[PDB]
């Protein structure tokens, strides 16, 4: 990409702590390109007990869901973005419950078995800390 | 010290004492092959043919992470249901706006913990080197709401919600129970309600101030965060070494060397970086066990001080203890202990017992003090004069076995009621 | 010491440590249990032990029933403790282990 | 045991016992490069060719040292003010000179 | 380096162990001395004074 | 609504306020939220004898 770091005359590459190569100068046209390796979030599988089902959801770590394309299919507009990362395979429910599977950033997932809509669904949602109850 | 000298205190003070506990650290993770090598195909083969080290490291780091999560869960877990603050504040005159959360923020934080949030608290470089950071499941908001429910229950129900169902009971009777727990009878609290209210609210204001003026008391959380961050930056800077090998960049040396000699040079470089990663993860395990120790300590406090009253001393702050209001902090928890402390001391001459009618007399609850003229029974932790009635005594034996006894009269509460 | 690995000095000397322990002991004896909570209070040791008896579950009067007797056992207790140490070395075994 | 037969103690005892505990392991410090390199010219450079170990080990050991310090200063220095024992020792039988 | 490193790791582990024992001693000192802990077989065999 | 009862903080056990399990300290203004009722006294019958 294009960087704004002002470039000294003849020094070529810009580094950081990591001894890697952070910035460069295009030798042909002296322009100061920034080098930012595109993010690689670790894939994390979200599943109920396989004794129950075989449809599961995939949680990527914090990445731009745009970067997400061995995936079989991407759920259409139901890719639910958390503060933790993109999650494909779960409809963003608002009906809060107590949560079994930790997803992070307050988000928890769980299996849901409906009568009509997705009798085998794997939902993710904002966890309820409990049944709120104030005493008089 | 003398065989008849006692000093019963007469004026007390509630005092606020903060306590700091590193309940968790930043959940950390290091993709094994990713840090060692930037996904080069030769590193793939070499690290594969090396062993199952990197999978070991992934398992250990995920264990650290899930254990930190268990810590954060259990340290606040003692909440069956999220109680909520009653709207009005008729707490006998105890201004709780600083400790309790109010809808000033869209978040349910409190005015005090904002100083924490702001005072205790380059990752772009680490984010590209495999060295990532996961987020904590219990977010700041839900941690804050757990602290809110904890404080709400602690105010409205004393300890019944720790044991069973939450039970309404006003703050007056709660302080009365706690004073009874630390010896001082309810009479002092209900005679000095307004005075103790002023003392309590003033102390809360003074601790708010003392935190607002400097960020040096909130020490240990900063030290934990710095230890973690320095470990991470050491782990990154470690990449820059050469270990005798050609250069600190794989993709570089892959150009200079054919597969054969690249094999041995990268053998050396990988042995180096991998020994370093092992060192890092070992120190991380050790600090994680230390944090879990301090977290079990925090849990013992939160389930002993907060949800009850520790008869035992110096486990909930200096002095006789009453209760403790917890508050969240970035990767930490702070307690506001409100501890009873006697302040003003008057000398008195004491008697271990009393001879009234040839038989011995012993104080059933208090101590026999005097100023020379009258003898009185008093509560062992707050000066309270009382005439010597048989209600405060239980006769036992005679006037011989006792050592240091004094002669006196013990008034009988029936004489006028016997005259008629 | 000729190969770098010196032993750093322990911060608190044996003198000040023994002084701290003497402070703890004095506060326990005379001031009762208050000195760790607030300000120290002169208060008779016999009555202090009586309060502790009331603590464990026996009524304080018992102490005054047998005051001298107690001390005897107490003092004789101390006695054995003394000889309990000089007799066998492995009675003190943790510190030596460390 | 039986449904109506209690036991009660009549005479009692005191048995002073010892409970030893460690506080501070000998706070050691190992020089990073004096041990490894025999203070030479090429070896020291070959050492600093390795990573930031010289700081790593020494830093962890300094952490051990400061933790030993805090241990010694927290397990003992809970007293507020160093107390002096009284001039006379009248405890009604509690000889304390040991 | 490998030898010194295993030494440092074992020393830090034993240091954490001593730290745990020191906190235990802190609790004992602040309960068996600064007060009277009713907890049986925390201070010592039998009721504690 | 009718009879005050003293009861421990755990299990409901009604108790008309005998002056045996009650004690006095001071006057009736320093306290807060106090209520008016005659504390029962046991010493009336056998004094009537």
């Amino acid at each position: 990409t294009e960087s704004n770091k002002k470039f000294l005359p003849f020094q070529q590459f810009g580094r950081d702590i990591a001894d890697t190569t952070d910035a460069v100068r295009d030798p042909q046209t002296l322009e100061i390109l920034d080098i930012t390796p595109c993010s690689f979030g670790g894939v994390s599988v979200i599943t109920p007990g396989t004794n129950t089902s075989n449809q599961v959801a995939v949680l990527y770590q914090d990445v731009n869901c745009t970067e997400v394309p061995w995936r079989v299919y991407s759920t259409g507009s139901n890719v639910f973005q958390t503060r933790a990362g993109c999650l494909i395979g779960a409809e963003h429910v608002n009906n809060s419950y107590e949560c079994d599977i930790p997803i992070g950033a307050g988000i928890c997932a769980s299996y849901q078995t409906q009568t009509s809509v997705a009798s085998q669904s794997i939902i993710a949602y904002t966890m309820s800390l409990g049944a709120e109850n104030s005493v008089a | 010290y003398s065989n008849n000298s006692i000093a019963i205190p007469t004026n007390f003070t509630i005092s606020v004492t903060t306590e700091i506990l590193p309940v968790s650290m930043t959940k950390t993770s290091v993709d094994c092959t990713m840090y060692i090598c930037g996904d080069s195909t030769e590193c793939s083969n070499l690290l594969l043919q090396y062993g199952s080290f990197c999978t070991q490291l992934n398992r250990a780091l995920t264990g650290i992470a899930v254990e930190q999560d268990k810590n954060t869960q259990e340290v606040f877990a003692q909440v069956k249901q999220i109680y909520k603050t009653p709207p009005i504040k008729d707490f006998g005159g105890f201004n709780f706006s600083q400790i309790l959360p109010d809808p000033s923020k869209p978040s349910k934080r409190s005015f005090i913990e904002d100083l924490l949030f702001n005072k205790v608290t380059l990752i772009c470089a680490q984010k590209f080197n495999g060295l990532t950071v996961l987020p904590p499941l219990l977010t700041d908001e839900m941690i804050a709401q757990y602290t809110s429910a904890l404080l709400a229950g602690t105010i409205t129900s004393g300890w019944t919600f720790g044991a069973g169902a939450a039970l309404q009971i006003p703050f007056a009777m709660q302080m009365a129970y706690r004073f009874n727990g630390i010896g001082v009878t309810q009479n002092v609290l209900y005679e000095n309600q307004k005075l103790i209210a002023n003392q309590f609210n003033s102390a809360i204001g003074k601790i708010q101030d003392s935190l607002s003026s400097t960020a040096s008391a909130l020490g240990k959380l900063q030290d934990v965060v710095n230890q973690n961050a320095q470990a991470l930056n050491t782990l990154v800077k470690q990449l820059s070494s050469n270990f005798g090998a050609i250069s600190s960049v794989l993709n570089d040396i892959l150009s200079r060397l054919d597969p054969p000699e690249a094999e041995v040079q990268i053998d050396r470089l990988i042995t180096g970086r991998l020994q370093s990663l092992q060192t890092y993860v070992t120190q991380q395990l050790i600090r994680a066990a230390e944090i879990r120790a301090s977290a079990n300590l925090a849990a013992t406090k939160m389930s002993e001080c907060v949800l009850g009253q520790s008869k035992r001393v110096d486990f909930c702050g200096k002095g006789y203890h009453l209760m403790s209001f917890p508050q969240s902090a970035p990767h930490g928890v702070v307690f506001l202990h409100v501890t009873y402390v006697p302040a003003q001391e008057k000398n008195f001459t004491t008697a271990p017992a009393i001879c009234h009618d040839g038989k011995a007399h012993f104080p059933r609850e208090g101590v026999f003090v005097s100023n020379g003229t009258h003898w009185f029974v008093t509560q062992r932790n707050f000066y309270e004069p009382q005439i010597i009635t048989t209600d405060n005594t239980f006769v036992s034996g005679n006037c011989d076995v006792v050592i240091g006894i004094v002669n006196n009269t013990v008034y009988d509460p029936l004489q006028p009621e016997l005259d008629s």
